[PDB]
């Protein structure tokens, strides 16, 4: 009938795409690592243009957004039920499938256990298993202590949240319960402390703009754009929450009011907005500076 | 105040007299400079070692080369020159790679200010022909705005750290070039066997690549 959108459809990748930004100084931030003494290019106007396009090009590759999936269903499958070996062992064995050419999410991955019973490994275990013969650069075999409570908050008062999502990105699988766990944790303490600027011209915007849209809580993000002088793209993410939010008080009223541009913001200020006033208010000083411009 | 000086040689020379036999003078080889650009070199020569000092030190600030940076640590490009017979050959390195060079350069390089350079002496290794060949070197390189000018083109900076951004580090002041530089499939330019070989993996030596203090 009427499909809501995906993540991953083309409509809602564009308008994160656009809301995330591309800044080639903030995207190829020199890193920290081994050095190498550089290269130099003698180059026209017409070389540093096509060069310059290149380097956007490879920014687009590495803003490339991960696809949020919804939590993996846990994995209980018994095998068999072998009673006989029942007590004649003291220890469970794991056996891994280590074909080389299948994918690692159809790698059967069975325990054995001491009762006799062969059973397929749990999530937890396969995730385990696979960075044991198929070790992943970045992924460690027991979890790191910084995923703690206690250790997010320090990197999150030095705000690392991208960091945070980096690490979190390179231990857990994207439909992990610890990989959403921290996500979530992180997109709050933005919300909470207004950092929306630290994942801008990161792969990680779109995600948090996702969280944000479907738990209906835009009202810190959409002032934090419109403070920026951004209301195109504050414009979009009202679009998009109305496209979620189909039958909602904003999307009705915009529909009624055949609202556009800057009338949206208004309209879900005064509708669903939990911060109608603080909108209103913040949306009311930008027209002001633009008509100071105009005049 | 702002300059240090730096001793480099002192050797004691006899001179044999016509009536008084050998005789005994001291000649003194000291380098001047301000960390910041400038320095200079001067030889001394006297009875007493501290005249000596006293006369090359007071005579280097006033034959003050200025010796150019690139981003203020390190040289604008490999140099590689001969001296009479002490043949220097220089890298630009990036930051953290310190002073990997004859001790002289060493301490001739923390009176420029340069921090971050590998050199390699062949050849005669004498202090004088070291210091003023060095200095020579370091005087004649060519700045990037110097290229620029030279070839109306951008100088434009590739970084591995950086990915494929490119970072324009000097422009030309007057008109920009529309023609785009020589693209020759293979450059007729002189190789090091020492740079190849290392490059290779051939380069085996145990004194390379040793440990020691940060310099």
């Amino acid at each position: 009938e009427t499909k809501k959108p995906t993540f991953m459809d083309e409509e809602v990748q564009s308008i994160l795409t656009k809301m995330t930004g591309l800044n080639l100084q903030k995207t190829f931030k020199p890193a920290i690592q081994e050095l190498k003494p550089p290269t130099y290019k003698l180059m026209t106007q017409a070389q540093l243009e096509e060069a310059t396009r290149q380097a956007v090009e490879a920014a687009k590759v590495r803003l490339k957004m991960p696809p949020v999936l919804e939590e993996r269903v846990p994995i209980n499958d018994v095998l068999a039920e072998d009673k006989i070996l029942e007590g004649t062992e003291t220890t469970k064995y794991v056996f891994t499938d280590i074909s080389y050419s299948i994918p690692h999410r159809e790698r059967f991955i069975v325990v054995r256990e001491p009762s006799g019973t062969l059973r397929k490994a749990s999530w937890e275990e396969r995730d385990r298993m696979i960075q044991v013969y198929f070790p992943k650069e970045g992924r460690k075999i027991l979890t790191p202590i910084i995923f703690k409570e206690e250790n997010l908050r320090t990197m999150y008062s030095q705000d690392r949240h991208v960091d945070v999502l980096n690490l979190c990105f390179a231990q857990f699988e994207p439909d992990s319960t610890e990989y959403i766990k921290v996500h979530h944790k992180t997109y709050e303490d933005i919300d909470k402390r207004g950092k929306y600027d630290l994942l801008r011209s990161t792969r990680y915007f779109g995600g948090m703009v996702w969280y944000f849209v479907n738990n209906k809580k835009i009202d810190g993000l959409l002032i934090d754009q419109i403070q920026r002088d951004l209301i195109d793209d504050a414009t979009n993410l009202v679009q998009l929450y109305h496209v979620l939010h189909p039958d909602g008080q904003s999307a009705q009223g915009a529909k009624d009011q055949a609202a556009e541009g800057i009338n949206l913001i208004k309209v879900f200020a005064k509708t669903e907005a939990q911060k109608g006033a603080y909108i209103e208010l913040t949306l009311q000083t930008y027209q002001e500076a633009l008509s100071r411009h105009s005049a | 105040e702002d300059f240090d000086t730096r001793i480099l040689e002192v050797r004691n020379v006899f001179t044999m007299t016509a009536k008084e036999g050998r005789k005994k003078s001291i000649r003194v080889l000291v380098a001047v400079g301000n960390g910041k650009g400038a320095a200079g070199f001067s030889i001394g020569k006297a009875t007493d070692r501290m005249d000596a000092f006293r006369k090359a030190k007071n005579r280097a600030v006033h034959h003050l080369h200025y010796i150019e940076r690139y981003e203020d640590h390190t040289i604008f490009h490999d140099i590689s020159l001969r001296f009479k017979r002490t043949h220097i050959k220089m890298k630009k390195q990036p930051k953290g790679y310190g002073l990997r060079c004859h001790r002289a350069i060493i301490t001739i390089c923390r009176l420029i200010g340069i921090k971050d350079m590998y050199a390699k002496v062949s050849g005669s290794i004498n202090m004088l022909s070291l210091t003023q060949g060095l200095f020579r070197g370091l005087s004649r390189q060519e700045t990037h705005q110097q290229l620029a000018d030279k070839k109306g083109l951008h100088v434009v900076e590739i970084r591995e750290e950086c990915g494929p951004l490119p970072i324009v580090v000097a422009s030309p002041r007057g008109p920009l070039r529309k023609d785009p530089e020589p693209e020759d499939e293979v450059p007729d330019v002189k190789l090091d066997w020492e740079d190849v070989k290392t490059a290779q993996g051939m380069k085996r030596s145990v004194w390379s690549n040793l440990k020691r203090a940060a310099t």
